[PDB]
RNA sequence: GUAGUCUGCCAUACGCAGGAAGACCCGCUGAACUGAAGCAUCUCAUUAAGCGGAGGAAAAGAAACUAACUAGGAUUCCCUU
RNA sequence: UAAGUCAGAUGGAAUGCUGCGCGAUUCAGAGUAAAAGCCUCGUAUGACCAACCGCAAGCUUACGAUGGACCGGGGAGAGUC
RNA sequence: UAGUGUGAACGAAAGAUGAAAAGAACUCUAAAACAGAGGGUGAAAAGUUCCUGAACUUGCUUAGGGUUAAGGCUAUUUAUA
RNA sequence: UAUUACAGAUCCUAAUUGAAGUAGCGAUUAUCCAGGCUUGUAUCCUGGGGGCUGAUGAGGAGUAGGGUUUCUGGACAACUU
RNA sequence: AAGUCUCUAAGCAAUGGAUGUCUUGGCUCCUCACACGAUGAAGAACGUGGCAUAAUGUGUUAAGUAACCGGAGUUGCAAACAUCAUGACAGGUUAAUCUUUGAAUGCAAAUUGCGCUAAACUCGAUCGAGAAGCAUGGGUGUGACAGUACUACA
């Protein structure tokens, strides 16, 4: 009843790709669960300090930001 | 063949633009024939002419900018392209003359009460 | 499908051109061995969830 | 014993810096003594090796042959040479890598930078031996 | 009618605000497990999580202050009390 | 930026084994076909020659600034304590 | 990262050929990039998640015990008490 | 000086036994004969019998979902009891 | 009273990855720094190398280009180029170029949807297109409109 037969009609999609996150954007509710789009501030909590540092700075390219670290090495050495 | 960035500075702007379009054409013909013929030697020629067409675009742009900065230099409210880069913090931090300027009370006493040198005898 | 959007179609493109064996010449260059392409899959076994 | 704090004396740190040095330091790390014919001529013991010049190895299978440098290798950290070849089981010669610090330089070819390096070290070696007083 | 002002709204010229990060710092809000061999005041704690906001440090700071003396003299921190 | 790729035997290779030299303001460390003060990078230590050598703020000789004493004065934060 | 869940989130295993690829030519049996056998490379196969290669389990060879489930202890002439 | 001695924790992780060549290889119409291709086919293809599905059909086509599963050529280490 | 069975031991193997030896990785303590962003950040997506899927560089100037500073091949194969310089490239800065996004900002968005513009710019042969503009909030200035709000002179 509640197992194999009722898995049959599972074809709709609750979550869809999110623009800011790119990852779980709720279609009916219209919010990215992972990042909180479209709230202007980006979603993180201090109870998920582990999961936050997967998203936060360092994970990506850091194109502008890595050259501003590299200046501060030269000035103090 | 390929050409140096030094000697392109001497040439005229319109001389570079006909040089550019002729140099960019031989890129397009080679991109046609790499499907058919393929193979070595051509694939270094397509590499060099991609590097050369950047060379011409680059020195045109610095020939523009050095000329075009001279027009707007020594004048109030310059364009955004020609402003220097800097940080956000350093722009909005006011210039150290204004921070450090003295009140008319304070400057007039600083006539006498400045941080004068002194010493002791042996 | 059909009736896919364009940015849906962009993902399905990238998901199939990335699906291939690793080239031979990297093992010859670096000399490392036993590197697999991580974004290999099979359509029937693992679904994308995108 | 070292006085300078900023240089490290741990073996982990030195090996990591050595293998992942910049390109200019690795060329200096790949170097060898001259033969005594060239020492009296140019006035230096030690020089870094290029693809121009030729070199002569004491001790080996390839014992006591001259031969020109086909290729320096800075990642692999060794020098390919002409003559220094074993054949495969197939009839095919393959050049065999050797580390330069085992090797003596028998002939040298000049470069503006190589002459400019030599005239520095000659003048340096005259000052230091006058200071020590030999 | 015109000529000043007052008040409101719209359009435009020029620089500013937002977002990231948040260990430390500033202002609010605010638990329970736990201990009391039970438990309700009390304790854990003016703590954790939550909301808001700064800097390379922040905040504090030049007496409506201590003292009772043979008198000290802004604020901050360490030792002791 | 010092001083043996020393000689002999063994070995695929010597930095080890036996014996004789030499350096040290450098026997921190690493690399090198095997354990290295003297094979290479270094380490040590002073000497060497280029680059700069300026930003604001205040000066600069007296009724100009500051202070003491004496004469004559005004006031000191309200829905706050 | 692989991978799981609609989702918030969750999250592994996996280092070492040799000094140097010198990474095994060519021949024979075979339908044959099956699998070996000759022959070679190297100091030594260490022969490709290849240094050393333990235990449990297994195979082959050699030697004994067996109606007492097997093992232990003591005693000797070693299969008995 | 200590992350210092293991047989047990329905201990943790990693590998491995007996049971065992045993249980079992289901559900779906039904297969048979001669040729082709091959080292090798009842199974891959051709031809001919005998059958099944029997218009809510293992027929022809689409939403949702899957995402190259479509098509041609070559391949059989693994998978399709 | 039979054994190729079963039990025990030794030697050579198969399986398995313990022990021992190695270490370009951690962990901690101390030092110095924090100068991210409308001049478009952090984060996401997709491009791009001769053989390149991930990651790393980088943005149709796309493993880079220009200038200054280093100064000779930083790796398998293939190809080209460069030597006392008209200067090799996996070197290091700074400046260009800077795709679709994102505070994201012309209005939207599970859409490559729907707009607007004085000149100049650039192709296009007066008139189209591209390029580049156009957000909200608040500050100072400038202008315009609204009012039986206050007031003077009619």
């Amino acid at each position: 009843g509640a197992g194999t037969p009722s898995f049959g009609p599972r074809h709709n999609k609750t979550h869809t790709i999110c623009r800011r996150c790119g990852n779980c954007f709720h279609i009916q509710k219209s919010k990215c669960a992972k990042c909180g789009y479209p709230d202007a501030t980006m979603r993180h909590y201090d109870w998920e300090k582990k999961a936050h540092r997967k998203r936060a700075q360092g994970s990506g390219e850091m194109r502008h930001l890595k050259v501003t670290f590299a200046k501060l090495q030269r000035a103090y050495a | 063949g390929h050409l140096k960035g030094k000697e392109l500075i001497k040439k005229t702007r319109q001389e570079l633009l006909d040089e550019l379009a002729g140099l960019e054409k031989k890129l397009f013909e080679l991109k046609g024939q790499k499907a058919a013929s393929a193979a070595a030697t051509k694939l270094t020629e397509i590499k060099n002419t991609r590097r050369d067409v950047a060379r011409v675009k680059s020195i045109l742009m610095v020939s523009q900018r050095k000329a075009l900065q001279e027009k707007y230099a020594k004048a109030k409210l310059v364009p955004i392209d020609l402003r220097k880069h800097q940080e956000k913090s350093l722009r909005n931090k006011l210039a150290p003359k204004y921070a450090n300027k003295l009140t008319a009370q304070e400057s007039r006493r600083h006539k006498c009460l400045f941080e004068r040198k002194f010493a002791l005898k042996a | 499908a059909a009736h896919k959007t364009l940015r849906t179609k962009r993902i399905l493109c990238k998901a199939m051109k990335v699906n291939r064996p690793m080239p031979q010449f990297i093992r010859q260059m670096t000399g490392v061995r036993h590197i697999r392409n991580p974004l290999t899959r099979h359509w029937r076994r693992r679904k994308m969830n995108i | 014993v070292k006085t300078n704090p900023f240089v490290s004396s741990q073996a982990r740190k030195v090996r990591k810096s050595y293998f992942n040095a910049k390109k200019d330091a690795k060329h200096v790390a790949m170097s060898a003594p001259l033969s005594k014919e060239l020492q009296e001529a140019n006035g230096i013991k030690r020089l870094p090796i290029r693809r121009d010049d030729e070199v002569m190895i004491f001790s080996g299978r390839m014992q006591n042959r001259t031969g020109k440098v086909t290729a320096v290798k800075l990642s692999e950290m060794r020098i390919y040479v002409d003559t220094f070849t074993t054949e495969k089981i197939n009839g095919q010669a393959v050049s065999f890598p050797v580390h330069p610090s085992n090797v003596v330089i028998t002939k040298l070819k000049m470069d503006k930078a190589r002459k400019n390096l030599i005239e520095l070290r000659r003048l340096g070696r005259d000052q230091i031996l006058a200071k020590l007083g030999h």
